[PDB]
């Protein structure tokens, strides 16, 4: 019975993450290896065919595309609002508290869930309708290509796990009930959550991937380098924003003091 | 704040 409800909780987790988040791994790559009736991604590959392809998906062309990440990001961070409000326990969670985890959370998850949309070749975007290469965004001047290049670095690696849906749904429900973000007020009742939801991660590899004992604990170092990452993410949008002559208020809402 | 407001909406 104590299986029976963590497979149970596994699946609302799931059920949960096909409501919140349009754009599944599932549907990502039925894109991208073209196992679809629907209309193939318009492949923007250089400057000349980024200006074809505005409508398919007086600023110079690297600000236009940060402009268009950060947008991305913002919808991006109301899924995942949402997404974790369907986590049971978390909307009973002090309201600060449930700030906090969103704070230090969303940009863990936002590098977790583009890898679902990239391979080695590019990322789509715009739902699906545009494939921007990995090449011509590296090749956005500096400091904007080496804010483009991290993303598609940790998906490499974090592909490389062939996680599905149903698991990156208890994984990114983990790594939001976090009981060790800075300042969090009362860390038992997110520390017995997360402990669950640890159990129901578990429990979903051995079943799911019984081929590979190591990916767990795998998952687990994934959790703590994507706190590297992101501080090294946020380092930069830093130096993007004293050294380039906009950032989205709710972006700049969580970074600050982060 | 806004993440307060998007968390409190239904
Ligand atoms: C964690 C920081 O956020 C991110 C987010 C993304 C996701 N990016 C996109 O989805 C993404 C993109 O992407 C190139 C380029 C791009 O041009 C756009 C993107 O999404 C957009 C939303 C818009 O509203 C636009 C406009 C004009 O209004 C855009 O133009 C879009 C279509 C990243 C994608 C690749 C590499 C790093 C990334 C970092």
């Amino acid at each position: 019975p104590e299986s029976a409800d963590l497979r149970a909780l596994a699946k609302h987790l799931y059920d949960s993450y096909i409501k919140s988040f349009p754009l599944t791994k599932a549907k990502a790559r039925a894109i991208l290896t073209g196992k679809t009736t629907d209309k193939s991604p318009f492949v923007i590959y250089d400057m000349n065919s980024l200006m074809m392809g505005e409508d398919k998906i007086s600023k110079e062309v690297a600000i236009r595309i940060f402009q268009g990440c950060q947008f991305r990001s913002v919808e991006a961070v109301q899924e995942i609002t949402e997404y974790a409000k369907s986590i049971p326990g978390f909307v009973n969670l002090d309201l600060n508290d449930q700030v906090t985890l969103l704070k230090y959370g969303v940009h863990e998850i936002i590098y977790t869930m583009l890898a679902s949309l990239m391979n080695k070749d590019g990322v789509l975007i715009s739902e699906g309708q545009g494939f921007m290469t990995r090449e011509f965004l590296k090749s956005l001047r500096k400091p904007f290509g080496d804010f483009m290049e991290p993303k598609f670095e940790f998906a490499v690696k974090f592909n490389a796990l062939e996680l599905d849906d149903s698991d990156l749904a208890i994984f990114i429900a983990v790594i939001i009930l976090s009981g060790d973000r800075p300042g969090l007020l009362n860390v038992k009742p997110i520390e017995d959550i997360q402990d669950n939801l640890l159990q129901a991660l578990e429990l979903q590899l051995k079943l799911n991937h019984p081929e590979s004992s190591q990916l767990f604990a795998k998952l687990l170092q994934k959790m703590t380098d994507l706190r590297q990452i992101v501080t090294e993410h946020v380092q930069l949008l830093q130096v993007i924003k004293k050294t380039e002559t906009s950032l989205h208020p709710l972006l700049q809402e969580i970074y600050k003091d982060l | 704040s806004l993440l307060k407001k998007l968390l409190l909406a239904p």
